[PDB]
């Protein structure tokens, strides 16, 4: 009759009363999905609302409403309606029915025809960082297989009705597997059924389609739930999917773990390097894991076996020659540069005369530092720790060029200052000696940014403060002229060291004001580089005895991993790791060549 | 494969075809008395490019609480299909100045298509006689193609339910625009 | 001459040489500030390792 | 500074219909754990004319 009481006959469950509903709809011609039944602000239709109002697990007015939607025509609007506010968009009546744990509700709304795959687009429906409470997936299967209920997502996915398949991406594209990885955490009870759901799923998906495998639906951000696994420091799943075996022939091979030979206690497992190492071709796990990922569990995933002796012998096969390989050659470079900028003549005006052979080797390695230069934006354009420092050296050192080009003397002094950035970048070559690891990690790059801040600040706040005082001088020592300003400059700055002169204060008219703003001057000068320490000494202590432990092998990992991405893709498959190896008949009955890494362990129990 | 899903809102004047054109794509045949204000939470599977699609068909109206309730249809759209019908040319004009702004404040860089119900009256002898009567004709092709020029939409395809002619090409278009 | 300006006051007698002493004044004083904070990194490790590792291993 | 007091007249709500002119925070829907709220902004954003509860606070 109304929704104030019909809501209120849903809730008390009194089927005594919906008797006149339906007469009521038929003469008024009145559909349960009218504005005039359900609330305004959420869209509630009076299903939503019998799902929560529930005794002893059943409400016996679920099936007079839906007997009355049928004879009105409208059961499909009935079934499917959305809520409409942005904190559960998208919710219809299945969602509640899944997480209610309502088995029995399941199976009548999927029968009489509820939509199977209906997204909830909800701000709750959206991860923890977007703002959001549960991430489920958006999906009715989805929800089921997050909220450990294997009997509905069994029911759901053979359905004799409609069967809703694990195929199927939500609008962030996180598929059944990736709903799983994303309310996944660390704790023991919650990695013991979300990795035994994920096994269900991928074999289920694997029967009923052999010739698609449900870890290879990558997101609308390219990471398949291995890598979205390693991407959010989800390390229990992460340690299942790359140590997956499974016994069942039909689907064996979806193991990634092959027993090769045993002798009693010792046994050789080859696990699957598939994301592991792709030699480039597409996002490897190791790369996201050692960059990507921000979370505190990066060294037990970099610890996980296969993952540890893969960087192992990386580091074996070419790590270390490469390394001194690059050491040598960027020292070598660096020579080079700092001589053929110390010969340069700079008689006059640039260019100079290179008709002497001393001047043709100037000439040839100033060639060598701009093809270096020029080498360094082909890879950082190419891109778009010490990336930006290898940039700005470069761009400096282009900079510098086309000054000596236009003929502009002031090059050596850009010129020069190309040169400090890459005697500070040596450092990243120094990161993994012990002594100087904790300064080259994270020092020379993110504190040079913050000093080259702190420096700009400080700069702008001299220029000023002197052309301040130059306006205070005598005009006609430090009397006032044309060149003024730098040799100002230069007194204002041996004042701020110590080894400054008060020849400044004879010169002007008027001593009092000069002296009150040298002293303020002084103490904003005083408190700039007392903050630039205490700044210094706070992100210095924010490494910790936990961090400088456990820093190594991250860093070690990540000088592995590029000095191989500097390597060409042919190369990159030159020194691959791994063999191939016929670990057994695929779905289709051909053998599956799969590179795979050899670990050799023990098992006591 | 996995069938994606994509959604598509259907905004007109009055009596446009809006309803009867989702009717008939859906069901596939042409509502007879009872036909409703909105059609409303109706999937209808498509092939376009050997790639299956389920349309999310959003019907919105013009009349009592639909008019407030027609914003929330909006979000997450993938296709947006203004609606005017050819017999009406009242739509055509109207479309500009106030569906335009409408779907542009509320759904930015989503394809836009504007198609013109109800074509079979174009020839209707009872239509033309009704637009003389209000010195009136009806939209003409070149017509709809500058109006669809003033918008800038992805395309302009005439649709007449009645006749199921047309009805099938417009989806096509329309959920093609959204798999971009 | 730069070993002595480093370890004491110098009176800046090469910015007599330079053509441009504002460039010569900035890597001047990154160059200390570069210093002192290598040398507190170099020298923090001893403190922290006397302030973090004597918990067991003392 | 009576947070207690000043916490309950801010959200006051008043159950009773005859009295509801007295209630603050009127409530327009509320499904589950969301409730979507109506504050009364009488003497907070007064505007000028009268004193403002943020002015003083602040
Ligand atoms: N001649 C003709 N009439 C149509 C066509 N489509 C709809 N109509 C009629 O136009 C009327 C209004 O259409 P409707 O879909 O209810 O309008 P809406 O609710 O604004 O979309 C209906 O009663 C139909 O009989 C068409 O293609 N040709
Ligand atoms: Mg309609």
């Amino acid at each position: 009759f109304n929704r104030p009481i019909l809501f209120d006959i849903v809730s008390r469950g009194s089927t005594a009363d919906l008797d006149g509903l339906l007469p009521f709809l038929l003469t008024h011609k009145k559909r349960l999905t009218d504005e005039e039944f359900r609330e305004p602000s959420t869209g509630k239709t009076c299903l939503p609302k019998a799902l929560l109002n529930l005794s002893n697990g059943r409400n016996d007015t679920i099936p007079v409403l839906l007997d009355i939607a049928e004879r009105t025509g409208n059961m499909r609007e009935f079934i499917n309606s959305p809520f409409r506010d942005i904190y559960y968009r998208g919710q219809t009546a299945l969602h509640i029915a899944i997480e209610r744990r309502c088995k029995h509700y399941v199976e009548l709304l999927v029968a009489q025809g509820a939509d199977v795959h209906a997204q909830a687009r909800g701000r709750f429906f959206q991860p923890k960082d977007e703002g959001g409470y549960f991430y489920f997936g958006e999906l009715p299967l989805s929800l089921a297989a997050c909220t450990n209920q294997p009997h509905i997502v069994n029911y759901l996915t053979e359905n004799p009705h409609k069967k809703a398949d694990m195929r199927r991406q939500d609008s962030r594209g996180n598929t059944v597997l990736h709903a799983l990885v994303a309310i996944a955490d660390n704790t023991r009870e919650n990695t013991k059924f979300v990795t035994k759901m994920y096994d269900l799923l991928l074999l289920k998906c694997a029967r009923l389609f052999p010739d698609s495998n449900l870890e290879a639906v990558l997101n609308n951000d390219g990471l398949s739930p291995l890598m979205m696994a390693a991407k959010t420091g989800k390390i229990g799943i992460f340690q299942h999917i790359i140590r997956r075996e499974v016994t069942d022939e039909d689907t064996r091979h979806l193991s990634r773990k092959f027993k090769d030979w045993a002798y009693g206690p010792v046994y050789s497992s080859l696990y699957d390097l598939s994301s592991l190492d792709t030699c480039g071709e597409e996002a490897s796990v190791l790369e996201i894991l050692v960059y990507n990922s921000k979370i505190e569990n990066r060294h037990e995933m970099l610890a996980v076996e296969p993952i540890n002796e893969l960087l192992r012998d990386k580091w074996r096969k070419f790590g270390a020659v490469s390394f001194y390989i690059n050491v040598v050659s960027y020292l070598c470079a660096m020579v080079i540069f700092t001589l053929t900028a110390y010969y340069q003549p700079l008689e006059g005006t640039p260019p100079y005369p290179y008709r002497t052979t001393v001047d043709y080797l100037r000439l040839a390695g100033e060639v060598i530092t701009l093809f270096t230069g020029v080498l360094f934006f082909f890879t950082n354009i190419k891109d778009l720790s010490f990336q930006l420092l290898y940039f700005i050296y470069s761009v400096l050192v282009i900079v510098s060029a086309a000054l000596y080009l236009a003929g502009i003397e002031a090059y050596l002094a850009v010129m020069v200052f190309a040169l400090v950035l890459g005697w500070m970048n040596a450092l990243y070559f120094t990161r993994g000696l012990k002594l100087t690891g904790t300064y080259s990690i994270m020092i020379q790059k993110i504190l040079f940014k913050d000093l080259f801040r702190f420096l700009l600040v400080y700069l702008l706040f001299m220029i000023g403060y002197a052309s301040a005082l130059v306006s205070l001088l005598n005009p006609c020592p430090s009397c006032r002229d044309s060149e003024t300003f730098s040799t100002f400059l230069l007194d204002l700055f041996k004042l701020t060291i110590g080894m400054g002169d008060l020849e400044m204060l004879s010169s002007t008219k008027y001593p009092v004001v000069f002296i009150i703003l040298l002293v303020t001057y002084i103490i904003l000068t005083f408190v700039l580089l007392l903050n630039m320490l205490i700044a210094l000494m706070g992100e210095t202590v924010g490494q910790v005895s936990k961090e400088s432990k456990h820093i190594w092998k991250l860093q070690w990992a990540t000088t592995i991993l590029d000095i191989e991405r500097s390597f060409p893709v042919f190369l990159r498959k030159a020194f691959r790791s791994g063999e191939m190896v016929t670990v057994g008949k695929s779905s289709d009955g051909t053998p599956d060549r799969r590179w795979c890494f050899r670990v050799d362990e023990v098992n006591w129990s | 494969m996995a069938a994606i899903r994509k959604k598509l809102v259907i905004v007109g004047d009055g009596a446009c075809g809006k309803t009867c054109l989702l009717i008939v794509f859906s069901k596939d045949q042409f509502p007879e008395v009872y036909v409703p204000t909105v059609f409303e939470n109706y999937v209808a599977d498509i092939e376009v490019d050997g790639k299956q699609v389920e349309l999310a068909l959003w019907d919105t109206a013009g009349q009592e609480d639909y008019d407030r309730l027609r914003p929330l249809s909006y979000p997450d759209t993938d296709v947006i299909l203004m609606c005017f019908s050819i017999d009406s040319p009242d739509s055509l004009e109207n479309i500009p100045e106030k569906w335009t702004p409408e779907v542009k404040h509320f759904c930015p860089n989503v394809p836009i298509i504007l198609v013109g119900n109800k074509k079979d009256l174009r020839n209707d002898e009872h239509t033309r006689r009704e637009l003389a009567k209000m010195k009136q004709e009806p939209v003409k092709p070149e017509e709809g193609r500058d109006m669809a020029n003033r918008i800038g939409a992805f395309g302009y395809m005439e649709c007449s339910a009645k006749t199921k002619d047309g009805v099938r090409e417009v989806f096509e278009m329309a959920t093609r625009a959204a798999l971009q």
